[PDB]
């Protein structure tokens, strides 16, 4: 009990680290996906003003 | 610019595995304190199991 | 006939319309569950304080 | 008394388990869903939308 | 010019069959992210990283 | 040999946070080919209708 | 249309192929705990201390 612990306060900042890493990289291919239906459906719109 | 989002998606996957190359060496530290805690419980019930 | 033709056509652009969204909806979700999972993955794991 | 700190050291290593046994209710239900409940209802419901 | 477009919609019911495999991944990765969001809320209260 | 007894007992506990590291790793090695193939099998009987 | 639908497609493709391998690192973390878990027999064995 006099050990309030150390190794979990190293096993938190590993864990938030793996979580971290992971995270930063699904948003950044997340919003890859979001801007690419922005910019084709931008693209279509003016693509089918330019048929109508 | 949807062929390029397949090839950053790709970079950001390879991007994300060392994310979670960084997540396990903090994952692998967390296994060297559960085989360390192994001993430290094989220790304990030995100092409680005992002599003549 | 040309309307019935036209209902059959609707369907179709209606949903590839609607599944622009959920491609720009699949990237984030995809991603978001990966990383909240190899955050999991990562606080299965360990502690002990020290002598 | 190493009798009652190894039954201890027993106690605690049965909250390990409590713990991993809640790690493993985590990776359970995210098993089920997307396998189970997913494409299960999302199929049937567009398959009568696509048969229309 | 009713098959010219549905020779075209077929094309597009091609992309979105294929995109609604990716609706149901969609749909469930997100049930999974607020299962793996109740994770990482979970699994600081339990454990610590595992004690 | 109660002490002895609990200190192979805490071995044994060991072995269920072993074992419920192993359920749990078990149930992710099933998870991923249950998101990647889960919804795409479910899929293909109702898309291959849809398809022909 | 028709081309932007089949790379929308593939770049959600792209990134869940590694969502899943770091589900795989996951299982592979899992496997370090089943390679310690034969520790834990081997210490079991000396916890124990078979008395004396």
């Amino acid at each position: 009990v006099s050990k309030p612990d150390l190794t979990a306060a190293l096993r938190d900042v590993r864990q938030q680290y793996e979580s971290v890493a992971a995270k930063n990289l699904q948003e950044a291919e997340e919003w890859y996906k979001s801007k690419f239906a922005d910019l084709s459906e931008a693209a279509n719109r003016n693509n089918d003003a330019l048929r109508q | 610019r949807l062929q390029d989002e397949i090839q950053n998606m790709k970079e950001e996957m390879a991007r994300h595995l060392r994310e979670y190359q960084d997540l396990l060496n903090v994952k692998m530290a967390l296994d060297i304190e559960i085989a360390t805690y192994r001993k430290l419980l094989e220790g304990e019930e030995s100092r409680i199991s005992l002599p003549l | 006939d040309v309307d019935n033709a036209s209902l059959a056509r609707l369907d179709l652009e209606r949903k590839v319309e609607s599944l622009q969204e959920e491609i720009a909806f699949l990237k984030k979700l995809h991603e978001e569950e990966i990383q909240e999972l190899q955050a999991q993955i990562q606080e299965q794991h360990v502690q002990i304080d020290v002598d | 008394v190493e009798l009652q700190e190894l039954n201890d050291r027993f106690a605690n290593y049965i909250d390990k388990v409590r713990f991993l046994e809640q790690q493993n209710k985590i990776l359970l239900a995210e098993l089920e869903q997307l396998k189970g409940q997913g494409k299960s209802r999302l199929g049937d419901l567009y398959e009568e939308e696509m048969r229309e």
